Protein backbone atom coordinates (compact mmCIF):
# COMPACT_ATOMS: atom_id res chain seq x y z
CA UNK A 1 0.00 0.00 0.00
CA UNK A 2 2.86 2.64 1.12
CA UNK A 3 4.54 1.78 -1.97
CA UNK A 4 1.60 2.31 -4.41
CA UNK A 5 0.22 5.35 -2.81
CA UNK A 6 3.72 6.63 -3.58
CA UNK A 7 3.65 4.85 -7.07
CA UNK A 8 -0.01 7.04 -7.49
CA UNK A 9 1.75 10.42 -5.81
CA UNK A 10 4.73 10.45 -8.93
CA UNK A 11 2.09 9.31 -11.79
CA UNK A 12 -0.41 12.41 -10.92
CA UNK A 13 2.11 14.66 -10.45
CA UNK A 14 3.75 13.33 -14.13
CA UNK A 15 0.08 13.72 -15.72
CA UNK A 16 0.57 17.27 -14.34
CA UNK A 17 3.71 18.22 -16.03
CA UNK A 18 2.78 16.42 -19.05
CA UNK A 19 -0.50 18.90 -19.43
CA UNK A 20 1.16 22.14 -18.23
CA UNK A 21 4.25 21.02 -21.00
CA UNK A 22 1.88 20.59 -23.39
CA UNK A 23 -0.08 23.49 -22.94
CA UNK A 24 3.12 25.41 -22.68
CA UNK A 25 4.62 24.38 -25.69
CA UNK A 26 1.27 25.14 -27.94
CA UNK A 27 1.73 28.79 -26.12
CA UNK A 28 5.19 28.98 -27.13
CA UNK A 29 5.38 27.57 -30.75
CA UNK A 30 5.80 30.74 -33.15
CA UNK A 31 4.23 30.72 -36.65
CA UNK A 32 2.76 27.04 -37.60
CA UNK A 33 2.99 24.17 -35.87
CA UNK A 34 3.75 22.12 -38.99
CA UNK A 35 6.83 24.89 -39.33
CA UNK A 36 9.27 22.91 -37.62
CA UNK A 37 9.03 19.03 -36.72
CA UNK A 38 10.67 19.45 -33.07
CA UNK A 39 6.99 20.66 -32.12
CA UNK A 40 5.38 17.84 -33.75
CA UNK A 41 8.03 15.30 -32.07
CA UNK A 42 7.54 16.78 -28.80
CA UNK A 43 3.90 16.40 -29.04
CA UNK A 44 4.02 13.14 -29.88
CA UNK A 45 6.12 12.41 -27.27
CA UNK A 46 3.92 14.17 -24.64
CA UNK A 47 1.35 12.21 -26.34
CA UNK A 48 2.80 8.96 -25.64
CA UNK B 1 -4.01 33.30 -17.65
CA UNK B 2 -5.21 29.97 -17.80
CA UNK B 3 -8.55 31.01 -20.25
CA UNK B 4 -5.66 33.02 -22.45
CA UNK B 5 -3.48 29.88 -22.44
CA UNK B 6 -6.47 27.96 -23.66
CA UNK B 7 -7.38 30.01 -25.80
CA UNK B 8 -4.30 30.09 -27.47
CA UNK B 9 -4.09 26.53 -27.76
CA UNK B 10 -7.19 26.10 -29.53
CA UNK B 11 -6.65 28.39 -31.93
CA UNK B 12 -3.39 26.81 -32.57
CA UNK B 13 -4.77 23.39 -33.15
CA UNK B 14 -7.95 25.25 -35.48
CA UNK B 15 -4.70 26.63 -37.46
CA UNK B 16 -3.14 23.37 -37.36
CA UNK B 17 -6.57 21.84 -39.15
CA UNK B 18 -6.84 24.51 -41.64
CA UNK B 19 -3.14 24.01 -42.48
CA UNK B 20 -3.69 20.11 -43.15
CA UNK B 21 -6.20 20.56 -44.99
CA UNK B 22 -4.71 23.06 -47.15
CA UNK B 23 -1.81 20.89 -48.02
CA UNK B 24 -3.73 18.36 -48.37
CA UNK B 25 -5.27 20.42 -51.34
CA UNK B 26 -1.50 21.17 -52.42
CA UNK B 27 -0.50 17.39 -52.39
CA UNK B 28 -3.34 16.62 -54.82
CA UNK B 29 -2.32 19.75 -57.01
CA UNK B 30 1.51 18.63 -56.79
CA UNK B 31 0.42 14.83 -58.10
CA UNK B 32 -1.67 16.13 -60.89
CA UNK B 33 1.75 18.06 -61.82
CA UNK B 34 3.61 15.65 -61.08
CA UNK B 35 1.89 13.10 -63.66
CA UNK B 36 1.39 15.55 -66.33
CA UNK B 37 5.38 16.53 -66.29
CA UNK B 38 5.89 12.31 -66.12
CA UNK B 39 3.27 12.01 -69.20
CA UNK B 40 4.76 14.68 -71.54
CA UNK B 41 8.55 13.28 -70.68
CA UNK B 42 7.49 9.44 -71.97
CA UNK B 43 5.87 10.94 -74.73
CA UNK B 44 9.35 13.29 -76.01
CA UNK B 45 10.88 9.67 -74.90
CA UNK B 46 9.27 8.11 -77.41
CA UNK B 47 9.87 10.45 -79.94
CA UNK B 48 13.34 10.48 -79.37
CA UNK C 1 -26.38 30.28 4.07
CA UNK C 2 -25.35 33.76 4.79
CA UNK C 3 -24.34 34.06 1.24
CA UNK C 4 -27.11 32.06 -0.34
CA UNK C 5 -29.74 33.97 1.68
CA UNK C 6 -27.81 37.13 0.10
CA UNK C 7 -27.79 36.08 -3.52
CA UNK C 8 -23.79 36.00 -3.59
CA UNK C 9 -22.67 33.58 -6.38
CA UNK C 10 -20.39 30.69 -4.89
CA UNK C 11 -19.14 27.11 -5.75
CA UNK C 12 -20.47 24.40 -3.20
CA UNK C 13 -18.80 21.32 -5.13
CA UNK C 14 -15.54 22.40 -4.62
CA UNK C 15 -13.77 21.90 -1.19
CA UNK C 16 -12.00 24.11 0.97
CA UNK C 17 -8.30 22.62 0.28
CA UNK C 18 -8.08 21.84 -2.98
CA UNK C 19 -9.38 25.56 -3.93
CA UNK C 20 -6.53 26.86 -1.56
CA UNK C 21 -4.14 25.04 -2.43
CA UNK C 22 -2.25 23.05 -5.42
CA UNK C 23 -1.42 18.96 -5.67
CA UNK C 24 2.18 20.26 -5.75
CA UNK C 25 1.98 22.35 -2.60
CA UNK C 26 0.11 19.18 -0.83
CA UNK C 27 2.13 16.55 -2.48
CA UNK C 28 5.63 18.81 -0.55
CA UNK C 29 3.38 18.53 2.52
CA UNK C 30 3.31 14.82 2.74
CA UNK C 31 6.88 14.93 1.96
CA UNK C 32 7.38 16.91 4.63
CA UNK C 33 5.61 14.62 7.14
CA UNK C 34 2.46 16.36 7.11
CA UNK C 35 -0.20 14.04 8.45
CA UNK C 36 -2.86 13.19 5.51
CA UNK C 37 -5.40 14.95 7.24
CA UNK C 38 -8.21 17.97 6.08
CA UNK C 39 -8.00 19.57 8.97
CA UNK C 40 -3.93 18.98 8.95
CA UNK C 41 -4.06 20.27 5.30
CA UNK C 42 -6.92 23.46 6.02
CA UNK C 43 -3.55 24.40 9.28
CA UNK C 44 -0.83 24.04 6.51
CA UNK C 45 -2.53 26.40 4.33
CA UNK C 46 -3.29 29.08 6.82
CA UNK C 47 0.02 28.33 8.04
CA UNK C 48 1.43 29.38 4.55
CA UNK C 49 -0.59 31.79 3.64
CA UNK D 1 24.32 13.37 -88.06
CA UNK D 2 21.59 15.90 -87.36
CA UNK D 3 18.97 13.57 -86.33
CA UNK D 4 21.51 12.22 -83.81
CA UNK D 5 22.18 15.54 -82.79
CA UNK D 6 18.48 15.85 -82.48
CA UNK D 7 18.85 12.58 -80.19
CA UNK D 8 21.64 14.20 -77.71
CA UNK D 9 20.01 17.65 -77.34
CA UNK D 10 16.58 16.39 -77.02
CA UNK D 11 17.28 12.62 -74.56
CA UNK D 12 19.64 14.55 -72.47
CA UNK D 13 16.96 17.54 -71.35
CA UNK D 14 14.23 14.98 -71.14
CA UNK D 15 15.89 12.81 -68.87
CA UNK D 16 16.70 15.95 -67.08
CA UNK D 17 12.87 16.96 -66.23
CA UNK D 18 12.86 13.27 -65.64
CA UNK D 19 15.09 14.00 -62.48
CA UNK D 20 13.11 17.45 -61.96
CA UNK D 21 10.19 14.75 -61.62
CA UNK D 22 11.76 12.27 -59.56
CA UNK D 23 12.79 15.19 -57.40
CA UNK D 24 9.03 16.42 -57.31
CA UNK D 25 7.91 13.30 -56.24
CA UNK D 26 10.26 12.65 -53.43
CA UNK D 27 8.69 16.13 -52.38
CA UNK D 28 5.80 15.14 -53.00
CA UNK D 29 5.78 11.48 -50.89
CA UNK D 30 7.38 14.14 -47.71
CA UNK D 31 4.54 16.02 -47.99
CA UNK D 32 2.26 12.90 -47.98
CA UNK D 33 4.17 11.66 -44.87
CA UNK D 34 4.08 15.17 -43.19
CA UNK D 35 0.11 15.16 -43.87
CA UNK D 36 -0.07 11.40 -42.47
CA UNK D 37 1.78 12.53 -39.09
CA UNK D 38 -0.03 15.56 -39.07
CA UNK D 39 -3.60 13.96 -38.78
CA UNK D 40 -2.78 11.27 -36.10
CA UNK D 41 -0.87 14.30 -34.07
CA UNK D 42 -4.76 16.14 -34.44
CA UNK D 43 -7.11 13.11 -33.87
CA UNK D 44 -4.20 12.44 -30.69
CA UNK D 45 -5.45 15.98 -29.82
CA UNK D 46 -9.14 15.58 -30.03
CA UNK D 47 -9.78 14.79 -26.13
CA UNK D 48 -7.71 17.44 -25.29
CA UNK E 1 5.19 -8.19 -75.31
CA UNK E 2 8.10 -9.61 -73.88
CA UNK E 3 10.80 -7.12 -75.30
CA UNK E 4 8.12 -4.22 -74.23
CA UNK E 5 8.14 -5.83 -70.79
CA UNK E 6 11.70 -5.96 -70.45
CA UNK E 7 11.80 -2.24 -71.45
CA UNK E 8 9.01 -1.47 -69.14
CA UNK E 9 11.12 -2.39 -66.62
CA UNK E 10 14.88 -1.45 -67.96
CA UNK E 11 13.87 1.99 -69.33
CA UNK E 12 12.70 3.47 -66.25
CA UNK E 13 14.56 2.14 -63.60
CA UNK E 14 18.02 3.61 -65.74
CA UNK E 15 15.94 6.62 -65.63
CA UNK E 16 15.89 6.56 -62.35
CA UNK E 17 19.38 5.97 -61.68
CA UNK E 18 19.92 8.97 -64.03
CA UNK E 19 17.93 11.10 -61.78
CA UNK E 20 19.98 9.69 -58.59
CA UNK E 21 23.61 10.83 -61.01
CA UNK E 22 21.76 14.31 -61.00
CA UNK E 23 21.44 14.10 -57.94
CA UNK E 24 24.88 13.15 -56.86
CA UNK E 25 25.87 15.27 -59.22
CA UNK E 26 24.22 18.31 -57.48
CA UNK E 27 25.81 16.89 -54.58
CA UNK E 28 28.98 17.29 -55.44
CA UNK E 29 28.45 20.59 -57.27
CA UNK E 30 27.28 21.98 -53.36
CA UNK E 31 30.46 19.83 -52.37
CA UNK E 32 32.63 22.05 -54.82
CA UNK E 33 31.61 25.27 -53.55
CA UNK E 34 32.25 24.15 -49.67
CA UNK E 35 35.64 24.15 -51.10
CA UNK E 36 36.23 26.77 -52.82
CA UNK E 37 34.78 29.16 -50.13
CA UNK E 38 36.71 26.82 -47.54
CA UNK E 39 39.58 27.26 -49.34
CA UNK E 40 39.14 30.89 -50.13
CA UNK E 41 38.33 31.75 -46.39
CA UNK E 42 41.36 29.80 -44.97
CA UNK E 43 43.66 31.50 -47.13
CA UNK E 44 42.55 34.55 -45.80
CA UNK E 45 42.88 33.62 -42.67
CA UNK E 46 46.36 33.34 -43.44
CA UNK E 47 47.83 36.21 -41.38
CA UNK E 48 45.58 35.68 -38.44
Amino acid sequence: RSDLLKLQGEFQLRLRQLEKSLLQALNEVKGRILDDDTIITTLENLKR
Amino acid sequence: EQQMHLNVGLRKIKETVDQVEELRRDLRIKSQELEVKNAAANDKLKKM
Amino acid sequence: HHLQQANIQFRTDIARTEYLSNADERLRWQASSLPADDLCTENAIMLKR
Amino acid sequence: RDLEASIARYKEEYAVLISEAQAIKADLAAVEAKVNRSTALLKSLSAE
